[PDB]
RNA sequence: UUGGAUAAGGUGCCUAAAUAUUCGCUCAUGAGAUCCCAUAAAAGGUGUUGGUUCAUAUGAACUAGCCCUGAAAAUGGAUGGCGCUAAAGCGGA
């Protein structure tokens, strides 16, 4: 019982993400950059992966 | 369109930054073979250095300086950003600010510092005297309060 | 390195501002935030007779720009707060289980209780002066609030941490309590 | 006059020409500015310059005059651009750099300190190719451009620098960097 | 350091620095109170700085750690032992100066009544740029088990009041002097007088 | 042997000599620190510092400085130590 409004914000806070393709680190969706030190910060951003 | 009294307020805002290097702002020399010597900032030149000029009352030439070696004083004297040192020597005269400075707590300290420095040995003991005297009056007046 | 650099913050109406050596302090209708900057080097200047606060930075790199914005954002948060408190909007989501959300404590405290049915008891203290609402209007949320935007914020923050499920696929369990919105009174 | 300031960067004119040769009884001379350390440095550099551009070596050419340029205004503030060539320890660059100064070699003296500073750029890596006065009209450096502003004013945050006399390790109370 | 004995305030100093003036100095030959070694600083971060003691404190003899790196954290202990560091403790005259310096936690029976010195070369306001990230000692030795911290603060509060009291009685005394002194400039000779304000006084 | 004045090297303390002056750069949640020398790379970095080439005060692309990642081994631990960040680091003068 997840109406459709609610489900869309708890999707814009667990999912609608990006992921470092090194590190696994959760970013914002708009990301260009890890923000983790251990990867030195690459470039290389995929989107969380959906269903 | 004037302020009327706004132009109060304006003069008694307590800025934290007052003395800004800047044309004719007066200048205590700190570090060099000029040192203890006043010369005025007449041009900037970079954010670090500074064309200083003792108008030739003082001792320092024309000449550019490392704005660490500065010490700002509380005195200015409005100067067109060209003046060359014939100028600025007329303007100080005018004005007077030689004789502001020197009346200003850490010019006279300075003039007396001078003073004690160049004092003779029996000078020093004429000081010692008076101050023995004034202890001897001084005494006497506390033992009267007590 | 910039010779000056500046940002000016206008005053609201009814708002007591007192800076000093960057301790600044703004009081008003709800509440009396005092908030220290002393770590950047910053003139804030006041005028009282105008309305408005300078901040200006002499020299420094767009490092000290930056700070400066910062500074200056945080002021005019605190202006906000003062005038009109911040209103964090959380509503709740299940799937399942309802969330019991249980206010006590003069409504700081939120006891959370029946997150994905585990028949104990989630606590999540409010910080400094900073009120715990439920709903007037809807059914689910819940409303935290008390001029401090920061210090609302991490007490919404708090609360989210306190509910969200741990080892499951998060996709998945969408269960929680989200802020909704942020707003004002 | 102040010796612990001094950067001794002066500008030497170099005219010198290639032996004259039965073949070739007329050469041609060759001039340069050289901004040196001293008179003798600036020649060398004039040699090497000639080596790198003409077939002329110090043994076969023969300096015609080294003169030494001083600053005609050097009190008056002027806004010097530089182009630069310099090795980095991978390649070869050119660059463009420009400095606030009070004559040519001040500037050159300034930026020497930058190269090096800045990209670790040492005094051999690097060739000044020109040197000109820019009109406030065409100065494309911003932390110039902020010079050149009109009533030009800002404080002193500056530490001081006190007389050695004067520093003195045991102090009696808690001196202020703010001073005022 | 012609003195007896230097007490320094050693508040807002930069650890090293301050170490470093201290060490020359017992070298020389002169006694020195460091004294208030909770509020020493250090140029670091924190959370680097205890990184760093901790690394530190790993360091032990493997077999047997009753000897070995001894781990001595009051903030006081850390400012003697840096400043053991830079003495060649190992001979006699290192050893004699090492001894000469006494370090103190707050402060207590005479070096609340003797002028507290500050080393100005070493101060955290005139060595560190203000966007630079520093530590107060005290804390630091907090967060790697001290714990004598709190009361610490307490004593310097109770101690601040007693100076303040202390601190108007003089400006009081001081103020009387001056008016002892306005009165009896008028009543010496004239001469003398005039001699005396030439001289400043 | 006495005195002088240097060399290499240094000049925060250990350590005799600069907490010298002067211009930059650099903050490192395992900084760096001087020939032989006692290790580090490819590859990255919307870290900051300069540039260069382009386009319409923003957007690109590069480029090389320092810094970061890459960087994991066994007794405890080594720029020689302390420590240093308006350097006592790196590059100059
Ligand atoms: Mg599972
Ligand atoms: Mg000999
Ligand atoms: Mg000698
Ligand atoms: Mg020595
Ligand atoms: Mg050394």
């Amino acid at each position: 019982a997840i109406e459709p409004s609610l489900a869309q914000l708890a999707q814009k806070y667990n999912c609608q993400k990006l992921i470092c393709r090194k590190c696994y680190a959760r970013l914002h969706p708009r990301a260009t950059n890890c923000r983790n030190k251990k990867c030195g910060r690459t470039n290389q951003l995929r989107p969380k992966k959906k269903l | 369109v004037e302020l009327t009294e706004e132009e109060l307020y304006i003069s008694k805002k307590n800025l934290l930054f007052k003395r800004f290097v800047e044309p004719g702002r007066l200048c205590l020399i700190e570090y060099g073979p000029y040192a203890g010597k006043l010369c005025f900032i007449v041009d900037i030149v970079t954010i670090t250095r500074v064309i200083v000029d003792g108008a030739f009352i003082t001792g320092v030439p024309r000449m550019v300086i490392p704005l660490k070696r500065l010490k700002l004083l509380k005195e200015r004297i409005k100067i067109n950003k060209n003046c060359k040192s014939g100028f600025l020597r007329k303007t100080v005269n005018s004005t007077k600010v030689l004789e502001e400075f020197n009346n200003s707590k850490l010019g006279k300290k300075m003039i007396i510092k001078k003073k004690r420095d160049e004092a003779t040995d029996f000078e020093r003991f004429q000081v010692y005297f008076a101050k023995r005297e004034l202890k001897k009056k001084m005494t006497t007046i506390k033992n009267k309060k007590n | 390195k910039t010779i000056v650099s500046t940002q000016k913050v206008l005053i609201p109406e009814g708002v007591k501002v007192a800076i000093n050596a960057r301790k600044v302090t703004v009081s008003g209708k709800y509440g009396t935030l005092r908030r220290s900057f002393r770590h950047l080097p910053i003139d804030i200047r006041l005028n009282k007779l105008k309305k408005y606060i300078k901040v200006v930075m002499w020299f420094g790199v767009p490092d000290s720009l930056a700070c400066i914005r910062t500074v200056c954002t945080h002021l005019k948060n605190m202006f906000t707060g003062v005038t009109k408190k911040f209103l964090y909007k959380m509503r709740l989501v299940h799937a399942h289980f309802p969330i019991n959300s249980n206010i006590v404590d003069n409504n700081t405290r939120i006891e959370i209780r029946n997150y994905l049915g585990e028949k104990s008891v989630r606590f999540v203290k409010a910080l400094p002066g900073v009120v715990i609402e439920k709903s007037p209007n809807v059914k689910d949320e819940i409303y935290v609030s008390g001029a401090d935007i920061e210090n609302v914020s991490l007490t919404a923050a708090l609360i989210h941490q306190s509910v969200l499920c741990r080892n499951k696929d998060i996709r998945k369990f969408l269960d929680g309590i989200y802020v909704s919105e942020v707003t004002t009174v | 006059i102040d010796n612990s300031l001094n950067t001794n960067i002066h500008q030497y004119h170099i005219v010198g020409r290639a032996i004259p040769t039965a073949k070739d009884k007329n050469p041609n001379v060759y001039r340069m500015c050289i901004f040196a350390k001293n008179d003798t440095n600036a020649k060398s550099r004039f040699w090497y310059f000639m080596k790198k551009i003409n077939k002329l070596k110090k043994s076969n050419g023969e300096l015609l005059a080294c003169e030494q340029i001083k600053e005609r205004f050097p009190l008056r503030v002027k806004n010097y651009g530089v182009l630069l060539r310099y090795d980095s320890r991978t390649g070869t660059h050119n660059m463009y750099k420009e400095f606030r100064d009070t004559t040519k070699e001040g500037a050159i003296a300034q930026l020497y300190s930058e190269m090096a500073g800045r990209h670790r750029a040492r005094a051999s890596s690097i060739n000044i190719i020109r040197i000109s006065e820019i009109s406030s009209s065409l100065v494309r450096r911003p932390h110039i451009k902020q010079l050149l502003k009109r009533r030009l004013r800002f404080p002193a945050l500056h530490l001081p620098t006190l007389q050695k006399e004067y520093r003195k390790k045991f102090a009696s109370k808690r001196p202020s960097t703010y001073r005022m | 350091m012609y003195k007896k004995e230097y007490v320094i305030d050693c508040k807002g100093h930069l650890l090293g620095r301050l170490a470093s003036l201290i060490a020359k100095e017992l070298l020389n030959g002169q006694r020195i109170v460091a004294v208030r070694c909770e509020d020493i600083n250090i140029s670091g971060s924190l959370y680097r700085n205890k990184l760093k003691y901790q690394e530190f404190l790993r360091l032990r003899t493997n077999t047997n750690p009753k000897k070995g790196p001894l781990h001595l954290r009051e903030p006081s202990k850390i400012l003697w032992r840096c400043v053991r560091g830079m003495l060649p403790h190992k001979t006699y005259k290192g050893q004699l100066a090492l001894k000469k310096l006494k370090v103190c936690v707050g402060m207590p029976y005479p070096y609340d009544k003797k002028k507290k010195y500050v080393l100005p070369s070493a101060l955290r306001a005139f060595r560190l740029k203000k966007h630079r990230r520093y530590c107060r000692l005290g804390t630091l030795s907090s967060r790697v088990g001290w714990n004598y911290d709190t009361l610490v603060k307490k004593n310097e509060v109770l101690r601040k009041q007693v100076s303040k009291a202390y601190y108007k009685k003089k400006v009081n005394n001081l103020n009387e002097k001056k008016e002892i002194k306005t009165e009896a400039l008028n009543l010496i000779n004239p001469e003398q007088r005039q001699v005396l304000e030439n001289f400043g006084y």
